[PDB]
């Protein structure tokens, strides 16, 4: 979630 | 209060920027400073519910064609805008929409077709034609006048209703 | 002091609400908001003081409300002053300074906007005739200076870092590629190219929104060439990714591009940064979840910082740029949009007491934007050109002969092939690279 280069929560 | 990320899409060189500029101006204000937040964010009341319209219009950057996906990825609703005196801008609509569908990975993206009467130049796209294209896509058609602001609010509020009813 | 009658000299009629408005809520000089063209010519050659900023703004933006032939006629008409002791002061405090100002306008015109004269030879003739008829002594030094300029127009500190090489050896043109050249040097050579492309764009290609109109290819050739370069690199990055069908190799490709981005950031090449960000936001690349999975978190954060520059209408890009000092390469798109909306969102003319007044402050607003563009064109990068890497990127042609739609459809279909939509399982593909995929990194060698 929140773009593929984002820290996944 | 809810915020709506809207994106204006359409051919360049035929005055598409008038649609958003007129929405945001105070109807009797003719100044526009595009460099400040208040030039693309407007608080409005639509069907009794207050919301905030955030409007991305990249008019002038049409040659940066590899940037369209980036810009489109930021919206949840889309205004697809052509000029009713420019047949080519009307024919471009089909591809713009295929591209929005692909960016959003969805076959019903909230969107709206907008015919803009931007000139004293003569109409070459008949309203019937645009109404028929809008029906084949399953979306509203709105005509607007750059001169008079007729239709401008209708185009944007309709897009918001499409998002609410999605 | 006393002037001629507006029936013999039109620039003597006095200011009024039907003549000149000033900005009400903003170097000692009043800011003209609007006025007739006469009044604008008058204050452009004002006898009480010189106004360098009005002259700069004016000559950059006048062609929308006044043709070059008309401007030259008007300043000639301003120059030829008729007379009304009293005369002796008039000569010294009106004719003299007013005429010096006319010559100053001509000097600046020929110096910084000579393209008006290259595109109309008869305009240059009338100018030379006029300058020829000027016969004074306070004039002589100005007449000669303008004539020198006209005649001419009719014709680092420290050392730069060592050039970096990776797998390809100097001169082995045939092996140059994304993974075989050194990432630091890709970024550097692309920054040199993009800096020169940015520096070549003239205000004549921007004022009047002229790059959006049907003669754009004639009027904005450098701007368009610059944009097409940017577009080309974006598409080249997308193609390198989706044509690398092996997953491990594709992770190496995406990872190397992100290293190129980091150096772009280090160099303040924001055009470079956006080339990469646009490529990662594109439909073929953005959906490759199995590839970003293997991207190390440190590079993810680099790409995340870069992409965030573009969010909320470039909020962070705009702050970051205001805070760096040259050399840099700004992203030009923001300027184009702001110039366009300024020209399209403000009236060309204001009406006062039924009288029509040219809206000048809208032109001031556009000159402010072209001024900010020029301030980043001054300073060059302290980096050495590599003739061959440069030519490699000058000749990148990812689209080949395909049309836009056909080619971006092909990129997307490649994406779907190499990582199909979630139900279908992830296939495997054979490696395509013979050399090692490990990166030299982005810190230099010494
Ligand atoms: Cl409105
Ligand atoms: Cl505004
Ligand atoms: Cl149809």
């Amino acid at each position: 979630k929140f773009h593929p280069w984002s820290v996944a929560n | 209060m809810t915020e709506y990320k809207l994106v204006v899409v359409g051919a360049g060189g035929v005055g598409k920027s008038a649609l958003t500029i007129q929405l945001i101006q105070n109807h009797f204000v003719d100044e526009y400073d595009p460099t400040i937040e208040d030039s693309y964010r407007k608080q409005v009341v639509i069907d009794g519910e207050t919301c905030l319209l955030d409007i991305l219009d990249t008019a002038g950057q049409e040659e940066y064609s590899a940037m369209r996906d980036q810009y489109m990825r930021t919206g949840e609703g889309f205004l697809c805008v052509f000029a009713i005196n420019n047949t080519k801008s009307f024919e471009d609509i089909h591809q713009y929409r295929e591209q929005i569908k692909r960016v959003k990975d969805s076959d019903d993206v909230p969107m709206v077709l907008v015919g803009n009467k931007c000139d004293l130049a003569a109409r070459t796209v008949e309203s019937r034609q645009a109404q028929d294209l809008a029906r084949s896509y399953g979306i509203p058609y709105i005509e607007t006048s750059a001169k008079t602001r007729q239709g401008v609010e209708d185009a944007f509020y309709t897009l918001v209703r499409e998002i609410r009813q999605h | 002091m006393r002037l001629p009658s507006a029936d013999v000299y039109r620039f003597a009629e006095p200011d009024s609400e039907e003549n000149i408005i000033f900005e009400e809520n903003m170097a000692g000089i009043p800011i003209i908001k609007a006025g007739t063209v006469i009044k604008l010519i008058e204050r452009l050659t004002y006898h009480m003081y010189a106004d360098p900023n009005f002259v700069r703004t004016f000559l950059t933006t006048y062609r929308s409300f006044c043709k070059p032939q008309e401007l030259l006629s008007l300043i000639i008409e301003r120059f030829e002053i008729p007379e009304p002791a009293e005369l002796k002061r008039f000569r010294k405090e009106y004719i003299q300074p007013v005429q010096l100002r006319v010559l100053n306008v001509c000097r600046h015109w020929v110096e910084h906007h000579f393209y008006d004269f290259e595109r109309d030879a008869y305009l240059l003739q009338r100018m030379e005739e006029f300058i020829g008829t000027v016969r004074g002594k306070a004039m002589k030094k100005w007449v000669e200076s303008i004539t020198k300029i006209i005649q001419r127009k009719k014709i680092f500190q420290s050392s730069p870092p060592t050039v970096e090489w990776h797998i390809s050896r100097p001169g082995h043109i045939e092996t140059f590629d994304l993974l075989t050249l050194h990432p630091i040097e890709i970024a550097r050579q692309l920054t040199l190219l993009e800096s020169d492309l940015y520096r070549a764009v003239q205000p004549s290609e921007l004022v009047g929104s002229v790059w959006t109109k049907e003669d754009k290819e004639i009027n904005s050739p450098n701007l368009l060439k610059m944009i097409r370069h940017t577009t080309n690199l974006t598409l080249w990055f997308e193609k390198c990714i989706v044509e690398t069908e092996n997953l491990e190799e594709r992770v190496a490709v995406v990872s190397r591009i992100i290293e190129i981005l980091q150096v772009f950031q280090e160099l303040n090449n924001f055009n470079g940064v956006l080339e990469v960000v646009s490529a990662m936001n594109s439909s073929p690349v953005y959906r490759l979840d199995h590839t970003f999975e293997q991207i190390p978190s440190r590079q993810k954060k680099i790409l995340e910082e870069a992409h965030e520059l573009s969010e909320d209408h470039y909020k962070k890009y705009l702050a970051k740029l205001r805070s760096i000092n040259p050399p840099c390469v700004p992203f030009f798109g923001i300027y184009l949009t702001n110039i366009l909306k300024t020209e399209e969102g403000n009236p060309e003319v204001l009406k006062r007491h039924g009288k029509e007044l040219i809206n000048f402050s809208k032109r001031r607003k556009v000159a402010e934007i072209t001024g900010e563009i020029q301030q980043y064109q001054n300073q060059p990068y302290c980096l050495r050109v590599e003739s061959d890497i440069k030519r490699f990127f000058e000749n990148l042609n990812p689209m080949g002969n395909s049309m836009e739609k056909e080619f971006t459809d092909y990129l997307f279909n490649k994406s779907l092939e190499i990582e199909p939509r979630n139900p279908k399982p992830l296939p495997r593909f054979p490696k395509k690279y013979s050399y090692p995929l490990k990166s030299p990194g982005v810190r230099p060698s010494n």
